[PDB]
């Protein structure tokens, strides 16, 4: 989440946290990324693995 | 120089003397009661 | 006779041994190479 | 051959001579006082009531060493009642001894008894020294050194003797100044001990080692002559160190000595490892306030502040300023080295703690140049690294010292001219206060800024959702 | 020169399954909350309950193919009573002041907990032990 701080990227790891905060477009980007992953957990849980083995 | 004021002394002064209490000699610590012993027949 | 009877543990140089004693005979030697011999 | 003896009766099942166990203890007197405590005490077992005075006097004497004071009281309460069964020949001998044990147990315990025993093995028998020269210790440091009179009458009545020479030289190291005797007058003193009566005593040797270099250091450096003759000196100190571990060489005091000249010589990696080597044998404030020192002269300001913290804790338990006005200064030294504001914030923090404490001019002087310092760093902070609430704090610490410093340029003997005291001060107002405005209006700025960001963005959310 | 110095007292002793390898743990007299594990070889270097060991950590003896040291030249190492050589597999920058250090001496392991302040500057690939007593 790049709109909260505290559920933000840790500030010591990236050089540019400062002109993070506050961006919609990259906001856009991470959202469209999550939404992936749980097309992607959906996916695996309910029509592959439905009884969740993980080790493949 | 108006910086932090700080004075430096080093530590080394000798304690006192501490006439710690005094062992009392054995009797066989003394020559003529290790003559008396070791002569035993 | 109390002289004669009276027995120190510990010594006057041996005083800061005590029950531990460690040994400075390099810092001995470094003192005389580096004081009596500083140039 | 003892223990092959001990060994072949145990295989016979024949009575163990206790005589063998007690030579045996005398022996390990100086290689092992465990070993030497475990055979006396067998040989107690053995003898079971044939014990006598000595053995209970040197089983006391143990647990005295070995700090076991209740085991130590209960031996010389049972020599105390076994004294009642010596000859009477030996018995005012044994008594007396017995007398001075427990007066010794006393001051360990309760200096008063100490005393009051003391008193009465005196009348008992004057001719005893270290009777008298513990009672006239305990009355120095009840008087607070007010008995010069009574310590030069037991030097002249014991002239010869060095425990008598050693208590008088630590009483005039102590009290010199305060009784305004000669400060050679020790010197002389130690030098007769040594000529005339023994030149292998390591105490006379390290008070002349110790005066020479407080007279080398004391001495003032105009050129190459007094810089030599300082060095001189040191080198008569150095002399007299190296003599006494020819003496001895595990004399932990020779040592420091040695690393105290060396930091005056700036070498710093010797007396860092002496004094380390120093630690590891023995432990009291000076050591640990030396370490610090040592940490500082060598820039390991963590170490330096953790040393400090150590001997503050340890023998000072937080009542000396001295020690603070240590960790403070590395505290500073810290934060300006490696740029750290709150290296600063616990500086002015123990500087603070240290003035309540006190309430000196030093103290006023170190607040003020703390406050001066963090607001000079603060100015220099960009933005980003740097809060509106560091900034008030900043700049309230500077109207504060700058009030002080007039109050210190207003004062009697400050411990820095009034003149540059109030330099300081005009200057620090001048331009330092300004420019914590604008740094203020910038970070106001900057988190308008910020928050403007953070409320534009959530609504072209919503309306794209 | 030294990147850690304290005084450990040997609160336990563990044998084990082994002969010749004792665990170790010790706490800092001078400060607690610093705690000592370690794997010691028993017949070089034994130890008993409640003994007082002088701890050094450096990452250089100084004052790549081993040899056996000639006895003219001297070293850091001639000040202590058991030098090990490890690597340093883990550095657990933990809680707000909890600091872990794992090192391996060859299979015989170590763990140092303390405070960040005092081991911060453990972050070296490899570390010397130095033990004294």
């Amino acid at each position: 989440d790049l709109m909260d701080e505290k559920n933000s990227i840790k500030p010591d790891v990236i050089e540019y946290a400062a002109d993070i905060l506050g961006d919609v477009e990259l906001q856009k980007e991470l959202n469209s990324e999550y939404e992936q992953l749980v097309s992607d957990r959906k996916f695996l849980r309910e029509i592959v693995f439905v009884n969740g083995d993980h080790n493949w | 120089r108006q910086d932090y004021i700080a004075k430096v002394r080093y530590q080394n002064d000798l304690p006192a003397p501490p006439c710690p209490p005094k062992l009392l000699k054995y009797e066989i610590e003394k020559e003529a009661p290790q003559k008396e012993f070791l002569k035993d027949s | 006779e109390i002289a004669s009877n009276e027995r120190v543990l510990i010594d006057h140089n041996k005083v800061l041994r005590g029950l531990k004693p460690k040994d400075f005979s390099s810092v001995a030697k470094d003192c005389e190479l580096r004081i009596l011999k500083e140039k | 051959f003892l223990e092959k003896y001990v060994a072949v009766c145990q295989e016979e099942n024949y009575p163990i001579l206790p005589e063998a166990y007690l030579v045996l203890s005398r022996v390990y007197e100086n290689k092992d006082l465990n070993v030497a405590l475990d055979y006396l005490m067998k040989a107690n077992d053995i003898l079971g009531d044939k014990a006598n005075v000595y053995v209970l006097n040197n089983l006391g004497i143990y647990h005295f060493f070995r700090n076991n004071v209740s085991q130590s009281s209960d031996f010389f309460a049972q020599s105390l009642e076994a004294l009642n069964n010596v000859s009477p020949q030996n018995k005012e001998a044994l008594s007396i001894t017995l007398h001075y044990n427990k007066a010794r147990v006393e001051e360990v315990s309760n200096q008063s008894e100490a005393e009051k025993l003391y008193s009465k093995l005196m009348e008992k028998c004057p001719g005893y020294t270290s009777n008298k020269i513990r009672y006239i210790y305990l009355l120095a440091l009840k008087s607070n050194g007010n008995n010069y009179a009574d310590v030069q009458q037991l030097l002249d009545d014991f002239p010869s003797d060095l425990e008598v020479r050693s208590f008088y030289g630590w009483f005039l190291k102590r009290y010199g100044r305060k009784n305004g005797l000669k400060q050679d007058l020790e010197s002389q003193h130690h030098k007769d001990t040594l000529i005339n009566y023994d030149k292998h005593d390591c105490y006379a040797l390290l008070s002349l080692g110790n005066i020479y270099a407080t007279i080398a250091r004391e001495m003032k450096v105009t050129d190459q002559k007094q810089n030599e003759i300082k060095r001189q000196q040191y080198l008569r100190a150095a002399q007299f160190y190296h003599k006494v571990l020819s003496i001895d060489p595990k004399n932990i005091y020779a040592a420091q000595g040695i690393a105290i000249i060396f930091s005056d010589k700036e070498r710093t990696g010797l007396a860092l490892e002496i004094f380390k080597k120093v630690r590891d044998t023995v432990q009291d404030l000076g050591t640990f306030i030396n370490l610090g020192h040592c940490f500082m002269e060598a820039k390991q300001f963590g170490k330096a502040i953790e040393s400090y913290t150590i001997a503050l804790e340890k023998f000072s338990n937080g009542m000396d300023s001295k020690l603070l006005v240590l960790i403070g200064r590395a505290w500073y030294h810290r934060g300006f080295y490696e740029k750290s504001m709150d290296a600063y914030k616990k500086a002015l923090e123990v500087s603070e703690q240290a003035y309540q404490l006190s309430k000196l001019p030093a103290l006023r002087f170190n607040i003020v140049f703390i406050q001066f310092q963090i607001a000079d760093f603060v100015k220099s902070l960009p933005n980003t690294q740097r809060d509106l609430t560091t900034l008030e704090n900043a700049l309230s610490g500077l109207n504060d010292a700058i009030k002080s410093l007039l109050k210190l340029a207003e004062l009697e003997q400050p411990p820095y001219p009034s003149e540059d005291l109030k330099a300081r001060a005009t200057m620090g107002s001048n331009t330092l206060r300004n420019q914590l405005e604008r740094a203020i209006q910038d970070q106001q700025d900057y988190e308008m800024s910020i928050q403007e960001k953070l409320r534009t963005a959530r609504r072209k959310q919503q309306l794209d959702e | 020169s030294a990147l850690f110095d304290d005084i450990f007292t040997v609160q336990t002793v563990d044998n084990g399954r082994y002969n010749k390898v004792s665990r170790i743990i010790g706490i800092s007299t001078t400060n607690s909350a610093i705690k000592l594990t370690l794997d010691i070889n028993n017949e070089m270097f034994p130890v008993s309950q409640d003994d007082s060991l002088t701890v050094t950590l450096a990452n250089s003896l100084s004052l790549k193919s081993w040899r056996p040291p000639k006895p003219t030249d001297k070293s850091l190492a001639d000040d202590y009573d058991y030098v090990m050589f490890g690597t340093v597999y883990k550095f657990e920058e933990g809680d707000e002041d909890k600091i872990k250090v794992y090192v391996s001496f060859g299979g015989l392991l170590m763990c140092l907990e303390g405070g960040y302040k005092s081991l911060a500057s453990l972050k070296q690939d490899n570390l010397y032990i130095l033990i004294r007593r």
